[PDB]
DNA sequence: TGTGTAT
DNA sequence: ATATGTGT
DNA sequence: ATATATACACA
DNA sequence: ATATACACATAT
């Protein structure tokens, strides 16, 4: 059907099968051999995901990262998302600020489509340590600069590995991630249509303020 | 199998807010005092390291942009390749940072090669207006090698004309002279009255005309003969393919006129002939306004100057002299910085300089014995000496050639040197320097 | 417009034989002295550039190959990617004379990762083997900075296993021990009968054997009982994906066998498990041969040595023995050249110091007046002086701190002891220094 | 039409319009500059050319080069070619062994399949530039590696711009190239049809034998 | 049908 | 509706 | 960031 | 070697 799409042998199922947006094709390179036989699939998002919101279906959908997840996901862009052929989105990105900030943020916006899945925690991001440690046989697994910076004396000593991005990772590494899994649950608060209107809209006028509180 | 449950809120806030920031702080938007976004100052930072001793060889673009991971580019490889080929334009660049080598295109036909095939190297105008590179702040990353802005004498940012777009915040400034731009410093400097500089867009024989912040760009016509004019330049907005099929197609589907072409090397240059369809009102005015407002030769700009001060936060300004005057205060603020460190600097050398002074003529003298004692011995023996013990093996640290006949007399002229440049250090104050450094730029 | 007229008998034999005579001793066919094409040939020199005092730095490989051009490639940037990241490769390589870092995959997975985003540098097993480097002879083009060809120790040429096709040509070469390699070397080396190296496979648990001239690569088989075995080891040709889905799959379909992988960091193992369509004999010849062929442990490769001599032209080896015959005939000549440089590079240096040392012994001597003398005054006295003659820019510039009276005599035994190393160089023949150097491989 | 390819203004009429095949898209963007809207076309070659000589009809058209060579020339492979809508075909491959001993002969071999286009003089080799020197007071070209070396010592002062690629040249040379050109007209001689069977053909003996001489 | 250096 | 310049 | 097609010669 | 698409803001 869509290439790139590396299929789960339990898939279009009541399973937990779960999809791993990707960002590019060396994690999915590595990620073909380290992830389990049945619920786990993965397709890659090449270069930044257009803005879905605002704009009608029709003509949202005419992105080719845009039709291709409502093809391999039951998502369908008008109607209720119920009889999706995954489970479980795990949306994982790199370390850097263009993984979270702007990625991260046009999947959530692309989702919000269909609200019912956030409540359902179905949509996660896929944690990844930023920075990583092999204390002999201790491998420290710090996700966020915070931590490490926290703990940088509480253990006697460590060699640091910053970690740039997804193709920096070891196979051991993102096989534990793969079947060890840390997610992050989203939802949505009451108010979810008035920060990504903020956020997402074409008024940067909001954003002025926005940048400064 | 953790499950951290996060709000779709304090996400907004805590990654969102950081690649906003970001994009603002260190994507797309100059610096107030060197004007570098700051993949550009990967870039030159790589430029100059590849520079060395042999600053005229010509690298690859696929060299200087590809050695910028190891000083603090993390965004890929591929993007400081166009962000090095652009201000290697031969064309476009008012003041050129990198002078390049390759299919950089012209104005009648604006398309460059592939920046993979494009050579550049660091330009004679980077050796000219940035100075006092060693004096640059740190950025708080260790791994940021290139310092956190350079320090030119003139705002760059102003020179070549910029365009950065950013999550929140976008700049636009428009080509300024360096003349301009250096006399309004100058006046700056000296407390006086700051003129507004003047639109310089590069190799231009039109002329811009400023009407309520609303820069006009205009090309000049002549009038030949009564049925022929000559089109002799046009706004630097258009190349021959636009202003064709834009303009003068048109104007040939309405028959009123008719064109030819006396495109060459020179900039733009056409020849027209006017039909009967088209009004030719003997009242100059009108035959002005018709002209331009058929013709193009009007376009409209407005500059956004928003650029980020010595504090690392975003500053929106509203006129070219209030950048001016903040960018010369803080490069008065850095040139009192460098004075400083220059004054420290030479008075070491000159201690020094005068130590080699002193024990050479020792040793000419035959006050110090060379011979009978060991590395630890012959240290020990005259580092007791205290204004010896300052420096100790740099001091015994020189050659036969350098505890030469004449070679006393040199260094005598060396501390000499040392000591006028110490006073020179020690009265010149921070305006006489900065006029020193502003009107060697040419 | 002009027109000349030309034949298609004298094209093919002008041009077309000019591009025939380039693809077969320029681009894919290896030097029989180094084993390296002469892409492989930039990209190591590069490298050996790029290394210089950090020999351990990892650089990336778009570095490695963007500044090939400069040294006389003219092909292009991603083909010496390419051929650097496949001499980098970790696994596949016997004798790697690339260390590699990066997703270069395993025998389980043969996929690179982009031959850009991947990191190499110069081995410790090049540093071993290529023993010289400085006496290999010139290219007589002008602009082919890197030598003709390296001079390796053993001939990496069959360590490693080369394959390159070109135009009425074609080579193929399988991968050998390092061991029995540097056996063969040295038997040739003094005289000895030359025994066959063995075919040694990187990361394989398996064994070859030699049938006249072809190779048979067998692999590994143990039954745990009359029912179920253990496949340890495999060919060299096989993948996972390819054995899995060629020859695992097929038979398992047809009621045959029922499998299962044991895959780690020794990996490829399997499990199997026989059915009742899979008539088993107990005769225990038949069922060896039958298991062999039908799993496909058992592959026939058979060599095609053509390489390129020293003379430049090709020459086809009907066996290895008389490759490496021809090799250490050749590097016999190359191993005496390096003697007569060392003979007078010792010579000069043996001047030098005594030079010194004299010098030394005079200064503190004291016998040499060096007051009242400028440059130019010491020049004229040293000169004339014959066993200071020689030697006047270096002879007198030592630093203060190299010179002490203790120093005299350390640097007067450093001249003695030069002796024993002109001695080295002098008292001794190819194969003392050729059995030392093949000694100290590992 | 057909996507690369930069037609005339006389393209189907009688009239010498060109045909030049370049080796690369460089050539045809430098061209579209100097190219004489009326007397000149262009198309470039991106690879190196399929040995066409012993396929089949059938298996001919399926490159994609081969395809739209003879499509912008008309050219038929099985009928006589008399109705081309350009009146001259120029190689104006480059100068490196690949361009003068690869795409050249292999085109012109399959150029063969059409003999009579090669005694009327419509195909021929634009010869291109490669030790153009500042010789006297001008630019000089050189069009062989032998003649430099012929004339090396006769040149009083000079320098030296080796012409790597057909990218290499500015605007001024090749508009001198094209509007000046200088074209080396092909003429198969008797065994033409023997001589590409010794060079095209499945047969490395004959290869291997006349390499050897 | 692979195998490695070039357009 | 469109250009500009760093990112995926 | 990947995805696009050919030559060549032996087994 | 070239072809492959989107994010951002604000005049015009
Ligand atoms: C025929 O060769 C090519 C064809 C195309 N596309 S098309 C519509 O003409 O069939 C595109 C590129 C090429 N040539 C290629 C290369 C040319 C020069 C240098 C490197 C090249 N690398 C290639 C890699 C894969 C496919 C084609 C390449
Ligand atoms: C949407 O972005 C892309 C789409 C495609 N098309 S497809 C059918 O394979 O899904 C291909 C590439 C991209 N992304 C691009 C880049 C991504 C990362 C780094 C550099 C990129 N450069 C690109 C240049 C042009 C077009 C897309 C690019
Ligand atoms: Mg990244
Ligand atoms: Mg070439």
């Amino acid at each position: 059907k869509v290439h790139k799409h590396i299929k789960a042998n339990l898939c279009g199922k009541d399973a937990d099968t779960t999809l791993f947006l990707t960002e590019g094709d060396s994690a999915i390179g590595y990620l073909i051999d380290v992830r389990d036989k049945e619920l786990h699939g993965g397709y890659p998002l090449r270069g930044k995901v257009l803005n879905s919101w605002g704009m009608s279906y029709a003509d949202m959908l005419k992105n080719k990262e845009l039709f291709d997840i409502c093809a391999i996901t039951g998502l369908v862009l008008g109607e209720k998302a119920e009889n999706l052929n995954y489970h479980n989105i795990a949306i994982m990105t790199d370390a850097d600020h263009d993984g979270l900030g702007s990625i991260y943020p046009s999947l959530l916006g692309f989702f919000s489509n269909w609200p019912e899945l956030f409540e359902q925690g179905r949509i996660r991001f896929v944690k990844t340590p930023v920075i990583i440690a092999h204390v002999g046989k201790k491998q420290e697994w710090f996700y966020t600069v915070a931590e490490y910076e926290s703990a940088k004396d509480a253990l006697p000593k460590h060699s640091i590995r910053y970690i740039k991005g997804l193709g920096s990772l070891e196979k051991s590494e993102y096989r534990e991630m793969i079947q060890n899994p840390v997610y992050d649950v989203v939802k949505l608060p009451e108010n979810w249509k008035e920060l990504f209107e903020m956020l997402m809209g074409d008024n940067a006028d909001l954003r002025k303020e926005w940048m400064s509180q | 199998m953790q499950l951290n449950n996060r709000d779709l809120k304090s996400i907004i806030d805590n990654e969102a807010l950081a690649y906003a920031m970001y994009t603002v702080e260190n994507r797309a938007i100059p610096n107030m005092i060197d004007g570098f976004k700051p993949v550009q100052r990967f870039v030159i930072a790589r430029a100059l390291d590849l520079a060395r001793g042999n600053k005229d060889k010509f690298h690859k673009l696929a060299s200087i942009a590809g050695g910028v991971a190891d000083l603090g580019y993390h965004h890929g490889e591929n993007s400081a390749q166009d962000a090095g080929a652009l201000m290697a334009n031969t064309w476009n660049n008012n003041f050129p940072l990198l002078d390049g080598q390759g299919n950089f295109g012209s104005r009648t036909v604006q398309k460059a090669a592939a920046s993979r095939y494009i050579f550049a190297r660091v330009s004679k105008n980077f050796y000219n207006v940035y100075k006092d590179t060693e004096y640059a702040p740190v950025h708080q990353d260790k791994e940021h090698i290139p310092p956190a802005f350079y320090l030119p004498i003139i705002p760059t940012v102003l020179l070549n004309g910029v365009s950065g777009i950013a999550t929140g915040y976008a700049t636009y400034i428009l080509p300024h002279s360096v003349s301009s731009v250096k006399k309004a410093v100058l006046q700056a400097l000296q407390g006086k009255k700051v003129t507004k500089p003047k639109v310089e867009f590069p190799e231009f024989r039109g002329e811009v005309v400023e009407i309520d912040g609303q820069y006009e760009i205009r090309g000049t016509y002549k009038f030949t003969s009564r049925t022929q004019m000559h089109i002799t330049e046009i706004p630097y907005k258009y190349d021959r393919e636009t202003y064709v099929s834009k303009i003068l197609d048109p104007l040939e589907n309405k028959g009123f006129i008719t064109w030819d072409d006396a495109c060459g090397e020179h900039g733009f240059g056409f020849k027209v002939k006017f039909r009967k369809e088209y009004s030719l009102s003997d009242n100059e005015e009108e035959r002005h306004a018709k002209i331009m407002k058929d013709f193009g030769l009007i376009e409209r700009r407005s500059q956004n100057i928003t650029v980020i001060n010595e504090k690392g936060k975003l500053q929106v300004y509203d006129n070219v002299v209030d950048l001016i005057k903040d960018f010369v205060e803080v490069r008065k603020t850095y040139v009192q910085k460098r004075i400083d460190n220059k004054i420290k600097e030479t008075e070491s050398a000159f201690r020094l300089a005068f130590a080699k002074a002193h024990f050479i003529k020792k040793v000419i003298s035959g006050e110090i014995v060379v011979q009978g004692k060991t590395r630890k011995e012959l240290t020990e023996e005259l580092s007791k000496i205290d204004m010896y013990s300052s420096y100790v093996d740099k001091l015994v640290g020189m050659n036969i050639f350098h505890m030469t006949s004449d070679e006393a007399k040199k260094l005598a002229e060396e501390a000499k040197a040392k000591k006028e440049e110490n006073e020179y250090w020690k009265t010149t104050d921070v305006v006489t320097e900065y006029t020193k450094d502003l009107e060697e730029i040419k």
